[PDB]
RNA sequence: CUAUAUUCUUUG
């Protein structure tokens, strides 16, 4: 079964899923018309790693920041459009994403729906609405700043 | 010639009794007969009155008479 | 005058003497006991189609003037 | 006056080309006598159009 | 020797067949069949013995008309 | 042999699936890549490749002029200057809609308009080109040989009138290299084909004739 | 009156792009206005949704295996996403088989594929089939699970070996995926092995299905519905294409009269014949309006009166159907209130031409009995997607539909073919933009002739009468 | 080099005349571009990603 | 540390061992370990790879396959194969109007606008960007008489239902007929009407 | 391979997807790898080639 | 009989069309290498690529050889004009694989094992290795056919 | 949100030498901050979007006009390839558009995609290359 | 070459 396996990553940073697809194995597919409203979005991974201090000496750090470098050079940020990155501080952009799919309004008006809170604190919740080196963000949530 | 094999036992491009084989009257012929002033614009063009005013000569005249091409005229 | 005369066939006209100038008959059943089992043993030859009344004979020209376009822009 | 044009060669050639170049073109004999059994490439390579050879074309 | 495979879905489709020494054997009194691509149909139908000479559809190749189980 | 593998499913963009495992007991693409028994499918089989299209063709019933073969008239240390490129063609589409146009320039889509006469006044031309009585402009294009089809060909210039060695002076520096003829009647120009009667029309009717 | 054709106008415009072309600028119009509304599938749909999730769920058959050639079997009952699989296999152009549940055996089951060999199979697991109880129609729950194992001994025969070996069954061997569909209400999703992805971006670069949607032209077929009454043995499933359902569509929506935001209701089980599969669904696409679904099927007397219940709340201000249901409304509608079904405005009937003649006598029931104004009632072969010919309740002479010229011609022709006498049998041609001169057989996809004149055979033979009325009638026996 | 189509192709004659149809200055893989990234972000560093090796030289 | 057989032994085969010849003792196995794939490590997103992953028919030089598959089968086939030319014709054309359209931000229609195309014909730099059009401009009808109106002038007779602007008449002929013609048949192929006839004088 | 240039050009392919073609053991002798044995195993005949493909497997 | 050649020179780019190498069936003289395919009826090598083809002779027995076709020409265009422009400034090194005379000599202060290496045979149960490796996975190929060496 | 400020935005590159078309207090801001800052980031992090209509209503609220993804080239070459007649592509003459003659024996040369043109291409030595651009821009074949 | 093969395939 080394041979047969459907493909899992350890680092899903890039979402790869949502690129590289792979079809389901299984000779009976389960869709609904259900799941046309369920946000696709890689599952919570261990290690959250923005919560790291970009210590010299800490491997974590020096673990995420060679992978952030492999991400850059695959998608041909690194030697491209940016020739030199030095990797010094830990940084997270995030966004006040709803996980809403499409763009949505106001029932009760007719409106486009409010400016959300901007965030206060990073939480699990907030996690794939952040800016990671290569992932997919819908566009209907990048809406603000 | 005989390790080629016969095709359609006519012939290829075989002439036969009523194939219709049109001489070409390429449109830009006509647009420039019309205007350098040979043809009346404001007259319908008949096959004869090409043979009139010159413009196709009677050796090109044949059954059926003609077929209108656009030969590098987008209008 | 495809569209006003030709495309249409005489006024008492059946459908199997349609492309008569007239109807050679007066009922459009075949009027004949022969031709009535000719066109029997048609409707079983070919199987039954809605066409098959009329007989069309088995064996062709292979002419050129009865060819029209087999395929092209209409 | 078109003595010359024997039929023979109409009925198996067609000359295809723009002025001052013009190929004959005919198809390829192997076929009627052994199809099977061989190939089907070397048996459909016979479909082509293709020109005589010179010396024939300059001949006819 | 020279057989010729044609198909059972009657389009009078035949393709040239050399039987092994097995089939060219007279051991067993079968007529060969084998699923092949048939053009005319343009999918995968079942090919019989058949005799190269003769013509390939013929009066008796006609199948005896069936209902169909489906629609009303 | 059992028939098996992770070819039949379909992998987008990459394939991530453990290659080990890709086909068992099947040939490949690859197998069938190296071991096909025709040769050298032809170049006109590559169904991507981007050819090319053709400009419209200048004909004789047809004066598409070019610009650039133009230009490269334009290039030349010739005397005689000539009308600029937008003169030589007719007025155009949407200008000429109504019944507010002139009779002699009138808008002819194929293109055709009577001579302009010349580029610059104060000077004068030592021959006179005349246009054939359909209109169309002097330079033929012949054969040398055409009973055995040679490709080999010329051109000959025959209406010009009046100091015609001036006429080949100035068409020695439109063709350098070629070989120049004159005849109480005409004027040859050797291996030059339909691409130098373009040219010769292009500066004939720069020239203002 | 003298002859027999008949022509109807030709000022109305004739949609020939794809449907996916459509769909996007309907898309980009109106983003946020309603599309579909169902109640028993808590489906409310945008413009925008129907966009998305239908290349959205293109993208999920290209991953699960699908190819612009082949084809899908679709047993789906009454739901919504045969209409997205409708789109979806348009948008990368495979055949959409939909055939009709109310019986169905293991036996016509491997009809079906052995007839299509689809690619695919849309089923179910639990499908509600009506069935006699007491001389009365009920409900069961019929387990189409296993109806598959029976058809398909070989999947419950499993080594460890065998998600991937090259055919699943060694009788059917072009089945590769089945589709199953069935409302799970647990909020955890599916492990991914078995769910295909559905959601976000599919590529990089650009996606493939507008590179692949300029390859597709408007009149590949793509749709196939049964034929309850075939013109011959020949003609079992007769074929739909782009330009078909999308004029049928917009045809339908022009005739009647439909505005944006207006809300146009579907009497159930409509979707194996032209009815909810074509003409209503499409017509709520092409102009803007609302479809809305009614409860999931209609043939008891229970969840007839729950149809009422639903579309008086739901506001339709028309909806569409056949007799035979509109006999389960005229049953239970005289137990409500007659202000209820103040909303309720035209209904349209659907009739098949051997039918003939719904009665205007059972017109005026219905309008005086719904307080209706208008009700208008479509007749047509099935070829024709059920409308050729079109009356109302006040006019009761029969209106060719735009577009649509119908002949009565000779045996002796096939585009030179003579119109008869207006009242002597003889073949019938129909040309129109809505009309389908294919139709999918055990052979594969099959076309009678479309000639130079731009007419096309049905194979049917008909009777016109001096009133523009067709009678259509078997073939010729003698 | 025996044989009469080689001395079609050296003698280059009618099949030939213009021989070989792959020749040297002609590259499938830059098609004679260079490939360097001028792209840059910031203006100042344009010149970085500068003899960047195409092979091992 | 290593083993003399370089895997550690499963329980199973263990106690079988051990209790000779006797699986009684674990028989539900553990799953097997994962083999986890390197995101980073795949190599950049390649266009000609989005291009043929999905592996469409329409590359092969023999014609257009999946033309083929899309339609009828009921035609000969020599009548069949020009006509799927016919239709890969239209998509071609079509493809041309969906180019020519947006060159010139105009919205969509189709057999072709004469202005658009010979206008985007008198410039080189205006293959580099294309504009949308509006949401307002934006309509379903693709026939130009759908779209342009009614324009002052007609020619052909009013009598003539065919010769009606907006009539639509079906984009191809589709013809059950076979074709008459095989290069290894002998005798076939369409006869001058005088010539002499398939065998005849027997 | 018949080109769309052929004067005869033929119908679709068989899609590959579907009844592939094996990779068996040349049985021309000479061809024929010197290890591979005749396969006589004296086996029940399972009529289905599920189950008979399954034989040819080792998956335990 | 007929002569059976070379119909492009060794070290010349070539197009996929042209054939490399007509051989004549006797394992053949010339087998394909890299961007090369061959007819297996006929023998005859056909280029994959567009490139500069090259032969290389197999170290075991320098009789048996391939023929290779190197997708860029560019490369091995200036890569051999520099040389040769270096070999008339008597700058360029002679160690280079390119020299024929040298290969033996460079093939042996590489890897000077070689020889031992390929008259090494395996066991069976080393050639065959038990299964359970593959399983398991501490092996992630099981090839019992490749017992022999071709470099 | 204005339109000369979208355009400087559009078209923004980091230290810049001159800018053009925005007013002269955000110039001398934008100098300031690209005096300050380093060419080298210190953190490089990025995602990645799919088109929606909030796209739409940017460029449609404010009055601008949408950019259009133009339609690939490939898919042109391959309607190209299949759109045109099958006498298109066989061989039309005694010599290939190269110039070189083709014998009849070899099977690579029934193929011809562009017409040959015996009355063209002496003029080329003469000429520069620009000549030879046809209608697409690509070079077409002429005998030499 | 003449006959038998009459759809994309076939004999002497």
């Amino acid at each position: 079964d080394t041979m047969f396996q459907y493909p899992v990553y350890e680092n899903e940073l890039d979402t790869p899923h949502l690129f590289n697809i792979t079809e389901p194995p299984d000779f009976f597919v389960y869709w609904n018309v259900s799941d046309f409203e369920r946000t696709s979005y890689p599952p919570l991974p261990e290690e959250d790693h923005r919560l790291l201090l970009p210590l010299s000496g800490s491997a974590p750090w020096k673990q995420h920041r060679k992978r952030s470098l492999k991400y850059l050079r695959k998608h041909e940020i690194l030697p491209n459009y940016l020739p030199h990155v030095r990797q010094d501080v830990n940084l997270s952009v995030v966004f006040p994403g709803v996980y809403a799919t499409r763009a949505r309004l106001c029932e009760e008006t007719g409106e486009p729906l409010p400016p959300p809170p901007p965030v206060s604190r990073m939480t699990h919740r907030n996690f794939w609405m952040t800016a990671h080196c290569g992932n997919y963000i819908e566009l209907a949530d990048l809406q603000h700043p | 010639f005989m390790l080629a094999p016969r095709v359609s036992a006519g012939g290829p491009r075989n002439r036969y009794e009523g194939k219709l084989v049109f001489s070409p009257l390429r449109l830009s012929k006509l647009l420039w007969a019309i205007d350098t002033g040979r043809i009346n614009p404001n007259e319908v063009i008949t096959l004869y009155h090409l043979r009139q005013a010159n413009v196709v000569g009677e050796r090109e005249i044949v059954w059926p008479g003609f077929v209108l091409i656009s030969n590098g005229v987008r209008r | 005058w495809y569209e006003d005369s030709s495309k249409y066939a005489h006024p008492a006209a059946g459908r199997r003497y349609s492309h008569y100038l007239k109807p050679p008959t007066e009922r459009d059943f075949p009027a004949t006991v022969e031709e009535y089992e000719m066109v029997k043993h048609h409707q079983k030859w070919h199987l039954n189609q809605p066409g098959t009344g009329t007989l069309l004979p088995w064996h062709s020209y292979n002419t050129a003037d009865l060819v029209k376009r087999a395929a092209g822009r209409l | 006056l078109a003595q010359h044009r024997m039929q023979v060669w109409q009925l198996r050639f067609k000359e295809m080309g723009p002025p001052f170049s013009r190929v004959w073109v005919a198809l390829g004999g192997k076929m009627r006598r052994r199809r099977v059994g061989r190939q089907v490439d070397v048996k459909d390579m016979r479909y082509y159009w293709r020109p005589i050879e010179p010396q024939y074309q300059r001949l006819y | 020797n020279m057989v010729a495979l044609r198909s059972e879905a009657n389009t009078g489709h035949m393709e040239g067949y050399l039987k092994t020494e097995t089939e060219r054997l007279d051991a067993t009194g079968r007529k060969v069949q084998k699923v092949l691509w048939d053009p005319v149909l343009q999918r995968h139908c079942l090919f019989k013995e058949t005799k190269i000479k003769g013509p390939f559809m013929t009066k008796s190749a006609i199948a005896k008309k069936v209902d169909f189980p489906i629609g009303g | 042999v059992w028939l098996g593998g992770t070819a039949a499913n379909t992998s987008l963009g990459r394939d991530v699936m453990p290659s080990t495992g890709k086909y068992i007991n099947i040939v490949s693409p690859t197998d069938v890549a190296a071991n096909i028994s025709a040769g050298a499918m032809p170049p006109e089989a590559n169904v991507a490749a981007a050819l090319p299209v053709p400009r419209i063709q200048y004909s004789k019933w047809n004066r598409a002029l070019r610009s650039d073969v133009y230009d490269e008239l334009l290039k030349l240390p010739l005397r005689y200057k000539l009308h600029d490129f937008a003169k030589l063609c007719p007025p155009q589409r949407c200008q000429e809609e109504p019944e507010a146009v002139g009779v002699v320039g009138r808008d002819s889509a194929v293109g055709y308009l009577p001579p302009l006469g010349p580029a610059d006044p104060l000077d004068t031309i030592p021959f006179f080109v005349h246009r054939s009585s359909n209109g169309v402009l002097p330079g033929k294009v012949f054969s040398m040989h055409p009973r055995n089809l040679m490709p080999a060909f010329y051109l000959r210039i025959q209406q010009v009138e009046g100091d015609m060695f001036r006429f080949e002076e100035e068409l020695l520096k439109i063709f350098p290299t070629k070989k120049i003829f004159v005849r109480s009647h005409s004027i040859y120009v050797y291996n030059v084909a339909l691409d130098g009667r373009m040219v010769l029309h292009h500066w004939l009717l720069g020239l203002g004739f | 009156k003298d002859y027999s054709v008949a022509s109807g106008s030709v000022d109305t415009p004739v949609l020939d792009q794809l449907v996916g072309y459509y769909v996007n600028i309907q898309s980009r119009k109106m983003y946020y206005k309603d599309f579909l509304r169902i109640e028993h599938q808590a489906v409310r749909w945008a413009f925008a949704d129907i966009r998305k999730n239908s290349e959205a769920l293109a993208h999920g058959l290209l991953q699960t295996g699908l190819r612009p050639g082949q084809r899908v079997l679709a047993i789906q009952p009454c739901n919504c996403e045969t209409f997205v699989l409708q789109l979806a296999c348009a948008k990368i152009g495979a055949l959409l088989a939909v055939v009709p549940h109310h019986n169905i055996s293991a036996d016509k089951l491997r009809f079906y594929l052995n007839e299509f060999q689809p690619h695919h199979l849309i089923a179910r697991e639990w499908i509600v089939v009506p069935e006699v109880k007491q001389g009365v129609l009920v409900e069961r729950n019929m387990h189409f699970w296993d109806m598959i194992y029976n058809v398909i001994p070989e999947l419950g025969l499993s080594y460890p070996g065998q998600r991937f070996q090259w055919v699943h069954s060694q009788e059917f061997f072009f089945l590769k995926k089945v589709v199953i569909t069935d409302h799970n209400m647990n909020l955890l999703g599916v492990t991914p092995m078995r769910k295909m992805l559905v959601w976000g971006p599919f590529s990089y670069y650009e996606q493939r299905l507008r590179r692949l949607s300029a390859l597709l032209h408007p009149d590949d077929p793509i749709l196939a519905l049964e034929d309850p009454h075939p013109a011959l043995e020949d003609k079992l499933h007769i074929t739909y294409s782009h330009r078909n359902c999308i004029n049928a569509g917009f045809l339908f929506g022009n005739l009647m009269g439909l505005k944006a935001e207006s809300r146009f209701g579907v009497m159930p089980n409509h979707h194996v014949d032209p009815v909810g599969a074509i003409v209503a669904p499409y017509a709520a696409l092409t102009t803007g309006a609302v479809l809305v679904h009614i409860h999931s099927d209609m043939f008891t007397d229970d969840h007839a009166i729950n149809g009422i219940e639903k579309l008086c709340v739901e506001e339709v201000v028309g909806m569409l159907g056949k007799k035979s249901d509109f006999d389960l409304l005229l049953r239970h509608a005289g137990n409500f209130d007659a202000d209820q079904y103040e909303h309720l405005k035209w209904v349209v009937l659907f009739e098949d031409a051997s039918e003939p003649t719904v009665g205007d006598e059972y017109l005026q029931k219905l309008a005086k009995e719904l307080g209706l104004e208008d009700v208008f009632v479509f007749r047509g072969p099935l070829e024709s997607a059920y409308m050729v010919m079109w009356r109302s309740l006040k006019r009761a002479r029969w209106e060719m539909v735009p577009h649509v010229e119908a002949k009565v011609v000779g045996d002796r022709g096939t585009a030179d073919a003579r119109i008869l006498a207006a009242n002597t049998r003889g073949n019938l041609k129909l040309k129109g933009p809505h009309i389908s001169a294919g139709y999918y057989n055990n052979a594969g996809l099959l076309t009678e002739l479309v000639d130079e004149r731009g007419f096309c055979s049905t194979s049917r033979e008909a009777v016109m009468d001096e009133r523009g009325q067709l009678t259509l009638h078997g073939t010729q026996l003698y | 080099r025996t044989g009469v189509e080689w001395y079609h192709r050296l003698r280059r004659r009618g099949a030939y005349r213009h021989w070989p149809w792959a020749r040297w200055n002609d590259d499938p893989v830059r098609q004679h571009q260079e490939l360097s990234c001028r792209r840059t972000f910031s203006a100042a560093v344009t010149g970085a990603n500068e003899g960047v090796p195409l092979w091992n030289y | 540390n290593r083993s003399l057989l370089g895997y550690p032994l499963r329980r199973a085969a263990a106690m079988e061992m051990l209790y000779g010849g006797i699986c009684i003792q674990h028989l539900a196995q553990p799953p097997f370990p994962l083999r986890k794939i390197q995101s980073e490590s795949l190599p950049p997103p390649s266009l000609q790879g989005e291009r043929d992953d999905l592996e469409l028919e329409v590359k092969d030089s023999t014609g257009n396959v999946m033309g083929y598959r899309l339609f009828p089968v009921n035609i000969g086939i020599r009548a069949r194969t020009e006509s799927v030319r016919v239709r890969s014709e239209d998509c071609y054309k079509r493809f041309l109007a969906q180019k020519h359209c947006a060159a010139a931000g105009v919205p969509l229609q189709f057999p072709a606008p004469s202005s658009i195309t010979n206008s985007n014909c008198l410039a080189t730099p205006r293959a580099a960007s294309h504009f949308h059009p509006p949401s307002s401009s934006l309509s379903l009808f693709t026939r130009p008489a759908d779209s342009q109106g009614g324009d002052v002038g007609r020619t052909t007779p009013a009598d003539v239902a065919a010769y009606h602007p907006r009539a639509w008449r079906p984009y191809q002929m589709l013809k059950p007929m076979p074709h008459n013609w095989g290069p290894a048949v002998r005798s076939s192929g369409v006869r001058g009407p005088h010539m002499q006839l398939l065998q005849e004088r027997i | 391979v018949l080109h769309k240039w052929a004067v005869v050009s033929r119908s679709a392919p068989p899609p590959r997807g579907l009844r592939p073609i094996a990779r068996t053991i040349p049985t021309h002798p000479r061809l024929r790898p010197v290890d591979y044995k005749i396969p006589y195993v004296l086996r029940t005949f399972i009529k289905d080639r599920h189950t008979s493909e399954v034989q040819h497997l080792e998956n335990r | 009989r007929k002569a059976k050649l070379f119909h492009v020179v060794p070290g010349t780019p070539v197009t996929p069309f042209e054939k490399l190498k007509e051989q004549r069936r006797r394992l053949p003289e010339y087998r394909p290498g890299n961007n090369v395919r061959m007819d297996p009826n006929t023998y005859t090598l056909y280029a994959t690529k567009k490139g500069v083809m090259t032969i290389r002779e197999s170290r075991i027995n320098p009789k048996y050889k391939w023929l290779d076709v190197e997708p860029d020409i560019q490369k091995v265009y200036r890569s051999r004009e520099l040389r040769r422009a270096l070999q008339e400034r008597e700058m360029a090194s002679m160690a280079v694989g390119e020299n024929s005379n040298y290969r033996v000599e460079l093939d042996l202060l590489l890897e000077p094992d070689w020889r031992e290496r390929v008259m090494h045979v395996p066991k069976a149960t080393e050639r065959f290795k038990d299964p359970n490796l593959f399983t398991r996975g501490v092996v992630n190929e099981l090839s019992p056919l490749d017992r022999y060496s071709y470099t | 949100d204005s339109k000369a400020s979208f355009a400087a935005r559009a078209n923004f590159r980091l230290h810049a030498q001159h800018r053009d078309g925005i007013p002269s207090s955000s110039v001398e801001m934008l100098s300031r901050i690209e005096q300050v800052l380093p060419p080298d980031p210190s953190a490089v992090t990025f995602f990645q979007t799919k088109w929606d209509i909030q796209v739409q209503e940017f460029y449609e609220s404010r009055g601008m006009l949408e950019p259009a993804a133009p339609l690939d080239e490939e898919i042109e070459a391959i309607l190209a390839y299949h759109a045109r007649k099958p006498s298109e592509l066989r061989v039309r003459a005694r010599h290939r558009p190269d110039g070189s003659t083709n014998v009849g024996d070899d099977p690579n040369f029934w193929a011809q995609a562009e017409p040959t043109r015996m009355m063209d291409g002496s003029m080329l030595s003469l000429w520069s290359r620009r000549t030879t651009l046809g209608a697409n821009g690509v070079p077409i074949t002429y005998r030499r």
